[PDB]
RNA sequence: GUGGGCCCCUCCUGGUAAGCAGGACGGGCGAGGCGGGACGAUCCGGACGCCGGGCCAGGGUGCGCCGCCGGGGCCGGAACGGCGUCGGCCG
């Protein structure tokens, strides 16, 4: 009729067993948040960078 | 007892052989693994490793990436573990040495009228069989359809397509969709 | 089993304290570990200096001539199920660690009292008319006699082994 | 629990400390900031926009954007059998600039100066953790002898 | 070809040094007493004592098993390389690793060893790590071939690195298996030694606690 | 496949309490052979291929039933009573 409501008896067991994972490496630097007018002008000073830019 | 747990992870599986049941494949393995085996070079390591992949780990390679990607080293044996297909779409084909499993005909035919040469492994291994002025190359692995469906769609940063057919628009209009 | 040591220890120096000061102490211990760790415990309680804060200088360890017999008084607190006491023990013994022996075993034995529950205050040579307990004060004396008081003990060791005999045997007094 | 609000459980980390009540002092906004920082965040209880969740209270990050009047943070959040990078958009009263690598800047920067200054010998610069210490001599003229004392109750 | 020529003469070198270092080593090992006794002499006849050095090196013994342990404890053994019960590993004594093996003392017995104790164990017991393999260390030739760039050469030269702690401890030290020595004999598993039971720092009882095990 | 768990040690909540009911870090039984605790899923040791030799953990060593001697003492349960016996502290 009742069973039993809640326990973390396992849990933590259960979460080491393969480790603690780590995120990935690049999503320290997505761009994703920033600044737009900041990555606008970003994009423009790479543009006419010569020595960096890649238009044909 | 012994505590071999801690500190420790679960050993690893890999192809350390093909599973065709083709016997020249089975042939040219044992013969570059020999070779490996008796001088080290890498480079015969890493073709002895693509000898044993599964064909979706090789994909084709076409003429015209094979001229982009030899282009202004054109004195270089390039070597490819899969299939030369042919790309219609280039109008004109310069001279190459290519060395590949196998060619299309009329890959053969484009090639052979440029000028240039088509090799057999074989042809590799008795000529030079360590790689001395040749070039490893391989196409695209994720260029499957398959592969482009990994992953759940409806998930808020997936980026993936779904499956079947939807005809409705509950959480297909964007987020405030559902 | 008991030994002597002689324990030297002291507070590590800093700053404001160039040549701390130097604390001994005469310690009763099975052996040197035992011996050290005591030291340390009583200049923990007493001079507020944990084993981590400071350094034993020397743990010396004494031996002691015999052949005669001593009274040695013994004051010592120990620790029951109800609080703390102190207590005065005199024991004839030839050394001193030999008559703190015999005053271990007589505390476990009547108090049941065990070593990490008593902490010995002072150890002395008492002289025979300075004596103040009867089964001390007793053997202090000229010529006493007593006839053997458990003769039955070598018999009984006897037939451990002539398990069985022709008579039995008497007891010889 | 049966209830978790925004604030619940809050009563005292976001209390504001004995004689320490009123406006910030204004270094809060003279402060400069870069992008790339290491930064501590700490809620002020009398400033309420751009206020982080509790459990971000007593955490270090690293600022990912430079806002017009937030700062963005990068905290490493465990959930669960893995680590998240969460990001998130705090106001300059609760954020303050963090010491964790000054120890690191210290010694790398006595480790070139030595180097310089070398004394033609180059001294060992590893951090060398407390060894057992020498043999040496100490006078015992002046003993003082204790003892056990009787028990007072 | 080339190869006999040059193991020969190589071996040849190697045994030179062999009796060269046997004999040094067995000069310093005698003086130090020497030096210790007549510093505590100069001491005495002050009012003034001699302090000596400190251990550099532990013997460090497992006397627990492996049923029920706890994370932490379990992560430190196997650091320490105390995978069995019996097992026996040198190590070095500065604060991290002191404060990290007394979290561990009740399943541990430690203390300081002699040169004595360290020559048994390496000549009775001694087997090498080589490429993840226990191979026997049986001769000088093993020692060369891998501890070289060291500067270890002979079984004395081992000894007398891991005896003084010096500068390639590290390597002599884990060049060597953990030692993997017969059953011992307690008397209460669950008590420290200055409780009369086993666990925890016995000084230099070390000694003789290993002497039958060896 | 699983989404009925349970027990121990420490820490707690309701209840007069419960081999009662509800939570927490770590461990165990579940799904762990063997020896010991007379007897017990979980306690004390130790966690396992088939054998021969040796060493011995936990518990013990009158006979059943494998294994001992020496030495120093004494001779389930509450408030509350005892000039039983041995030891102390204060006057
Ligand atoms: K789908
Ligand atoms: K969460
Ligand atoms: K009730
Ligand atoms: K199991
Ligand atoms: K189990
Ligand atoms: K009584
Ligand atoms: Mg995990
Ligand atoms: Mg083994
Ligand atoms: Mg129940
Ligand atoms: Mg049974
Ligand atoms: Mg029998």
């Amino acid at each position: 009729a009742k069973l039993k409501n809640h326990t973390s008896k396992n849990q933590n067991r259960k979460d080491h067993r393969n480790g603690i994972k780590k995120p990935k490496k690049s999503a320290y630097t997505s761009h994703k948040g920033m600044c737009p007018k900041y990555l606008r002008n970003l994009r423009r000073s790479r543009a006419n960078d010569p020595r960096q830019s890649l238009r044909p | 007892g012994i505590d071999l747990k801690t500190g420790i992870k679960k050993r690893k599986v890999e192809r350390k052989e093909p599973k065709s049941p083709n016997p020249y494949i089975r042939l040219l393995h044992n013969a570059f693994k020999v070779v490996y085996e008796n001088t080290g070079e890498d480079f015969t390591k890493v073709l002895t490793k693509r000898l044993c992949l599964s064909k979706t780990n090789r994909p084709v390679l076409s003429v015209s990436r094979l001229a982009h990607l030899m282009h202004k080293r054109e004195d270089k044996i390039a070597v490819v573990a899969s299939t030369v297909t042919n790309d219609e779409r280039l109008v004109t084909i310069p001279r190459m040495t290519i060395c590949a499993l196998k060619f299309s005909a009329t890959a053969r035919s484009r090639i052979e009228k440029a000028g240039g040469r088509c090799m057999s492994f074989d042809e590799l291994l008795a000529e030079k069989p360590t790689g001395d002025n040749c070039v490893l190359l391989q196409g695209r692995r994720s260029c499957r359809a398959v592969c482009k469906k990994f992953g759940s769609p409806g998930r808020p940063n997936s980026h993936v397509k779904p499956k079947g057919e939807h005809k409705g628009r509950r959480g297909a209009r964007g987020r405030h969709s559902w | 089993m008991m030994q002597k040591y002689i324990v030297y220890g002291r507070r590590l120096p800093s700053e404001k304290f160039p040549e701390p000061e130097v604390f001994r102490m005469t310690i009763y211990a099975p052996n040197e570990i035992v011996a050290k760790s005591r030291f340390w415990y009583h200049l923990k309680s007493l001079k507020k200096i944990k084993r981590t804060h400071g350094e034993i200088l020397d743990c010396q360890h004494i031996e002691e001539n015999g052949d005669f017999v001593k009274n040695f008084g013994v004051l010592l607190r120990y620790r029951s199920r109800v609080g703390q006491h102190n207590m005065y023990r005199e024991v004839r013994e030839t050394t001193s660690a030999r008559a703190m022996d015999k005053v271990y075993s007589e505390m476990a034995g009547q108090c049941r009292a065990r070593y990490h529950d008593i902490q010995i205050i002072n150890v002395k040579e008492v002289a025979d008319e300075d004596v103040r307990r009867e089964k001390v004060a007793m053997f202090t004396q000229k010529g006493v006699r007593f006839p053997h008081p458990c003769p039955y003990v070598h018999v009984k060791r006897a037939a451990r082994t002539a398990r069985f005999q022709d008579r039995a045997p008497h007891v010889p007094q | 629990t049966h209830s978790q609000g925004y604030r619940c459980k809050t009563r005292y980390c976001f209390a504001r400390k004995f004689r320490r009540h009123g406006m910030a002092n204004l270094t809060t906004y003279n402060r400069v900031y870069k992008l790339g920082q290491y930064v501590n965040i700490k809620v002020n209880g009398a400033y309420h926009k751009g206020m982080p969740h509790r459990y971000y209270n007593g955490r270090t990050g690293t600022i990912f954007n430079i806002g017009p009047r937030a700062l963005g943070v990068q905290i490493q959040k465990r959930v669960r059998g893995r680590i998240m990078l969460k990001r998130i958009n705090v106001r300059l009263e609760h954020v303050h600039p963090s010491d964790c690598r000054k120890n690191h800047l210290e010694r790398v920067a006595a480790n070139d100066a030595a180097r310089r200054l070398a004394g033609q010998p180059v001294p060992c610069l590893k951090r060398q953790n407390a060894l057992p210490r020498a043999a040496h001599v100490v006078s015992i003229a002046s003993a003082i002898d204790i003892t056990p004392l009787k028990y007072d109750g | 070809a080339e190869r006999a020529t040059e193991k020969e003469k190589r071996a040849a070198l190697v045994k030179d040094h062999a009796v060269k270092s046997a004999q040094v080593y067995a000069r310093y090992y005698i003086d130090l007493v020497e030096s210790e006794k007549k510093a505590r002499e100069n001491a005495l006849k002050n009012n003034q004592l001699y302090v000596p050095d400190e251990p550099k090196v532990y013997l460090v013994v497992r006397i627990r098993g492996i049923v029920g342990v706890a994370p932490k404890v379990r992560t430190i053994l196997s650091l320490l390389r105390l995978r069995q019960i019996n097992n026996a590993v040198f190590m070095r004594c500065n604060k991290a690793t002191l404060n990290a093996l007394r979290i561990v003392d009740h399943y541990v017995t430690y203390g300081e060893p002699t040169v004595e104790t360290i020559r048994n164990l390496i000549y009775k017991r001694g087997f090498a790590k080589v490429n993840g393999q226990r191979i026997p260390i049986v001769d000088n030739n093993l020692i060369d071939e891998q501890l070289s760039k060291h500067n270890i050469l002979c079984a004395e030269d081992l000894v007398h690195e891991i005896f003084t702690c010096g500068s390639s401890f590290k390597e002599a030290n884990n060049f060597l298996w953990p030692f993997q020595l017969n059953s011992a004999a307690l008397k209460d598993k669950r008590n420290n030694f200055a409780e009369g039971g086993d666990f925890g720092y016995r000084g230099k009882y070390i000694n003789e606690f290993v002497a039958r095990m060896i």
